[PDB]
């Protein structure tokens, strides 16, 4: 009578997994991490691990100007909010000691914690 | 040399409900570069050429905005300086086309966009008569 | 007489670019859009939001790599990706550049709530496109 | 080494132990024709990083392949 | 007619208009709680984002010393010698 | 920091219009209905002029955002006109060029 | 839960190692959450708490301490009609309204005329 | 002090895989690309100014990578995932029979962060009543309350829904509505019966 293809279900992370395994790893060419212009170009081992580990410090520094002033990067103009660029909050409460207690496996920290078993 | 042994192929699970049928996907591309317009078509039309679906094309008008300002800044009125946006539209039919073919090509598409293009999809899908009828 | 993003002719000691060479009339013509977005398109909003965020972000840029870049930037926003452009030269280590890339790369990112990258060409000395 | 070389290079991790799994690996394939050593070498030097070079000029030495020793030395500097 | 009279009663019975009859004042109610006021457009929300976050943003991180502000740098050069001119 | 007190004043403005926009649409509706009583529609008009100042949506102005230029503005890209040009001439914005038609 | 997700932490430090393609950086833009799942549908996510047509629409259910024939119900009944012909306000905030005015002109029984 | 290695052009051979070089949308890189492609208005008896410093190659949208190998690569590799329509269905009076209720919805796409736009909302939707009402006095009943949804020249009625924000909303009030409108048409009224 009438012939229905089903419906399937896939995860947003499976079609580029499939146009990742479509292509095959880059031939005679640094990994992507790296810029391209030839200057920029990392080419020895030593320079590499020193420019990939500056850049790392610049994230690190990046946390911690966001952790330092929450306030600026605090308007949430992306629609979809996410915590993952939401600043970070490590702040204790005023004094509390049941909420204190359960903010301390949230604090992660163990000043806190010797303040609270005080 | 290097050439991988076993290509990891993503999962697929085909639902025990029916795809949805879409009658007719219409798309929409406003640029402002007709050879960005061209190439991009070019595009479109060999990947569902490969894909096997239909295809048909054409090139509606050319769209213009244009506004007036004051060319000099305190006083002169009669000398004023001219500006025009333009848009170019360029649409797509695609006929009798499977939901999921529908998913995956418009995936493609729109992670294979370029910058300067604006697109708009209308979706025409059918559908029977509801039970309460 | 116009005085529009020009450049006066001096005696043959000015060394232009294309860009600050060529006239804004001939924009359309003989150039590109330093941006490329779509709010200026019919049916889009948010255009004044683009135009103050990718001027915020080009003058943040400038000042965060002063002295290495010499010439404009290329802006290319492809839906949520955001795609910069520099050229600039090979003044300071590539320590620094590294350092400076990703420093901007995740203030932008936290900003804007947007996924930024960007990429920088090397020059020895800046390209000149006459001697007005 | 061809069997030792879906998703299993994630375990490389550190740059220390991934160095010295390509440097052992270099030099086994040096110290093994060598055309199709070169073959590998030619597609992975800019992805992949003294020791090295030495044994691919020994190798070099014994294959008599005279002509492909100043393209390496140009490369390494 | 009433006829047609009715058959607006039913059609806006049945499309969530009002049946009976109405005045231009009173749909002047309808229509302004159809559509939002300008004061509660997002246009007016947020007419531009703030140089409070801009301005105190770039100044810390001037004091950080990374932005290279010339137009401070002018200003401070200058606000140095009119301070040592008198 | 904002570029001076007039648009200071123009922010609060907005700000107030914003937080009484609800508020003051209600109660205009309350007023301008006409089956309602006449002594409903003085109630809802005394309320109105009682209501604080600054918080109409009328006296804010579509002011600019760079240079604080109240007139030759527009509402699409919320620019004056000098930086308008300005900017289209350097080529910073995206999809202009001059009206040679 | 603790060490357990300790040690699953632990696994994924050992596994994550640099991507070496655009392909695998948009994977982690993806999977992270920052990159548009297409199909663009425009509402992945803000699906208004799972309200519904009717409880927009349909405001007799909200409309109970007025008879049928008072300038009150007049009112309110346009109130819902434009609340309804309104799709950028949610059934709270139309629930908001009509007891905003139900406290209105309860504190206003003065006149009932 | 230190000096930049020459490019990739010598490097890279005449035989290559240009679309696992260039695997995403990058930009042109003219140290990794070995054309001497240039662009750019020549001076008199001038040139276009070389690739290396031609920033106008990077203005100008870029398409090097999705070269029609890459694209029939993809397309290969996507057939497998890809389904088939139906072969019963292969013309508009057979699609139409077989499902005759017309829906269609629409949404633009745009540059930046942000991706709700209300547009997203409106939704339409369409059905001949030369075969769905059956019969006469509900046909001329409905055919009186509709005002302008219908057209006899083709033959179709045509509604409209943009009342709620969500899509899913407007689908099922929109089917709610044509459910009520069929069921109050069915029965009648002594004032209707009184024309
Ligand atoms: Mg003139």
């Amino acid at each position: 009578e009438v012939v229905i293809p089903k419906k399937k279900t896939w995860d947003k992370v499976a079609v580029l997994q499939a146009l990742a395994s479509t292509v095959n790893r880059d031939t005679t060419a640094v990994p992507y991490v790296f810029q391209d212009d030839p200057y920029l170009m990392p080419a020895s081992s030593l320079e590499s691990r020193s420019f990939l580990l500056a850049k790392k410090s610049g994230e690190n520094v990046a946390k911690f100007i966001i952790n330092s002033y929450p306030k600026y990067f605090q308007k949430d103009i992306a629609e979809p909010h996410i915590p993952c660029l939401m600043p970070e909050y490590f702040e204790p409460q005023i004094k509390d000691i049941s909420e204190a207690a359960l903010k301390e496996r949230i604090e992660l920290r163990k000043v806190k914690a010797s303040v609270d078993m005080f | 040399v290097d050439v991988p042994k076993d290509l990891t192929k993503p999962v697929v699970t085909i639902s025990d409900e029916p795809d949805i049928l879409y009658k007719r996907l219409s798309v929409l591309v406003k640029g402002h570069d007709k050879a960005v317009l061209d190439s991009y078509e070019y595009f479109a039309v060999l990947a569902a050429k490969e894909l096997g679906i239909s295809i048909k094309v054409h090139e509606p008008p050319r769209k213009i905005e244009r506004f007036t300002l004051l060319q000099s800044v305190h006083i002169y009125k009669k000398h004023r300086v001219q500006y025009e946006m333009r848009t170019l539209y360029r649409c797509l039919e695609l006929e009798h086309l499977t939901g999921s073919t529908a998913d995956v090509y418009l995936e493609y598409i729109q992670r294979n966009l370029p910058e300067g293009v604006a697109m708009e999809v209308t979706k025409t899908q059918l559908e029977q008569l509801p039970e309460h009828i | 007489k116009n005085r529009a993003a020009r450049v006066r002719v001096s005696k043959g000691d000015k060394p232009v670019t294309y860009e600050e060479a060529h006239a804004p009339h001939y924009i359309a013509h003989r150039k590109g859009w330093l941006s490329l977005h779509t709010g200026n398109l019919d049916g889009e909003d948010h255009a004044a939001e683009r135009t103050v965020e990718d001027v915020f972000l080009r003058k943040f840029m400038w000042g965060t790599f002063p002295g290495c870049l010499a010439d404009q930037l290329v802006l290319k926003r492809r839906g949520n990706q955001l795609e910069i452009c520099a050229v600039v030269l090979r003044q300071l280590s590539p320590h620094k550049y590294y350092f400076l890339v990703g420093y901007s790369e995740t203030l932008l990112s936290y900003f804007y709530k947007c996924p930024v990258r960007l990429h920088l060409q090397t020059v020895p000395s800046k390209v000149v496109y006459k001697y007005l | 080494a061809y069997q030792v070389h879906g998703d299993n290079w994630k375990f490389i991790g550190p740059d220390q132990h991934r160095n010295f799994y390509y440097s052992k690996f270099f030099d086994l394939i040096c110290l093994m024709q060598i055309d199709v050593t070169l073959k590998w070498y030619e597609d992975l030097i800019p992805s992949a990083y003294s020791q090295t070079m030495i044994h691919l000029l020994q190798a070099l030495d014994v294959a008599n392949r005279l002509e492909v020793i100043p393209k390496i030395w140009k490369d390494s500097k | 007619s009433e006829y047609a009279f009715r058959m607006s009663r039913l059609s806006a019975r049945l499309f969530g208009e009002v049946t009976r009859p109405t005045n231009s004042k009173s749909m002047k109610v309808v229509k302004l709680f159809s559509e939002l006021p300008l004061a509660k457009k997002k246009e007016t929300y947020d007419w531009y984002p703030n140089h409070h976050t801009y301005a105190e943003l770039m100044q810390t991180l001037r004091f950080l010393g990374l932005y290279r502000d010339e137009h401070q740098d002018f200003m401070d050069e200058q606000k140095r010698l009119k301070k040592l001119r008198g | 920091h904002y570029v001076d007190w007039r648009m200071w004043r123009d922010v609060k403005r907005r700000k107030m219009a914003y937080e009484y926009a609800d508020e003051r649409l209600r109660i205009n509706s309350l007023r301008k209905n006409t089956i309602l009583p006449k002594i409903l529609q003085d109630v809802a008009d005394e309320e109105i002029a009682a209501l604080p100042r600054d918080s109409c949506p009328v006296r804010i102005r579509n002011r600019c955002v760079m240079t604080s230029r109240p007139r030759g503005v527009k509402r699409r890209w919320r620019l004056s006109r000098i930086v308008f040009r300005h900017l289209a001439d350097h080529g910073q914005l995206s999809g202009i060029q001059r009206a040679t038609w | 839960s603790l060490w357990d997700v300790e040690f699953a932490k632990q696994l994924a430090t050992v596994n994550e190692q640099p991507l070496q393609n655009g392909f695998e950086e948009l994977i982690q833009w993806t999977k992270e959450g920052k990159l548009w799942e297409f199909p663009i549908n425009n509402e992945a996510g803000f699906d208004d708490d799972g309200s519904e047509f009717h409880e927009h629409i349909f405001l007799e259910k909200h409309l109970e301490s007025f008879p049928k024939q008072g300038p009150i119900r007049h009112f309110m009944e346009l109130v819902t009609c434009g609340l309804s012909k309104n799709p950028y306000l949610s059934v709270k905030q139309k629930v908001e309204h009509i007891e905003w005015f139900r406290n209105y002109f309860n504190e206003k029984k003065d006149i009932l005329k | 002090r230190r000096k930049a290695l020459p490019p990739r052009t010598e490097k890279m051979a005449v035989d290559q895989d240009w679309p696992s070089v260039y695997p995403v949308a990058a930009p042109f890189k003219p140290s990794a690309v070995p054309l001497p492609v240039r662009m750019g208005y020549p001076v008199k008896k001038g040139v276009p100014m070389a690739k290396e410093g031609n920033l106008e190659l990077l203005k100008i949208p870029n398409f090097l990578h999705l070269t029609p190998v890459a694209i029939k690569k993809h397309c290969e590799a996507l057939k497998d995932f890809c389904t088939e329509w139906p072969a019963a269905l292969d013309s508009d009076e057979k699609c139409e029979k077989h499902f005759p209720i017309e829906i269609d919805s629409t949404d633009y796409v745009s540059s930046g962060p942000s991706v709700r736009n209300p547009r997203a909302r409106v939704v339409v939707l369409r059905v001949k009543l030369s075969s769905l009402n059956l019969d006469d006095h509900a046909k001329k009943k409905l055919i009186k309350l509709v005002g302008e949804r219908y057209c006899k020249t083709t033959d179709v009625l045509t509604i409209k829904t943009d009342r709620c924000p969500l899509r899913r909303q407007n689908y099922d009030y929109a089917v709610y509505l044509l459910t009520v409108l069929y069921h109050e048409s069915w029965n009648t009224e002594e004032w209707e019966k009184s024309k």
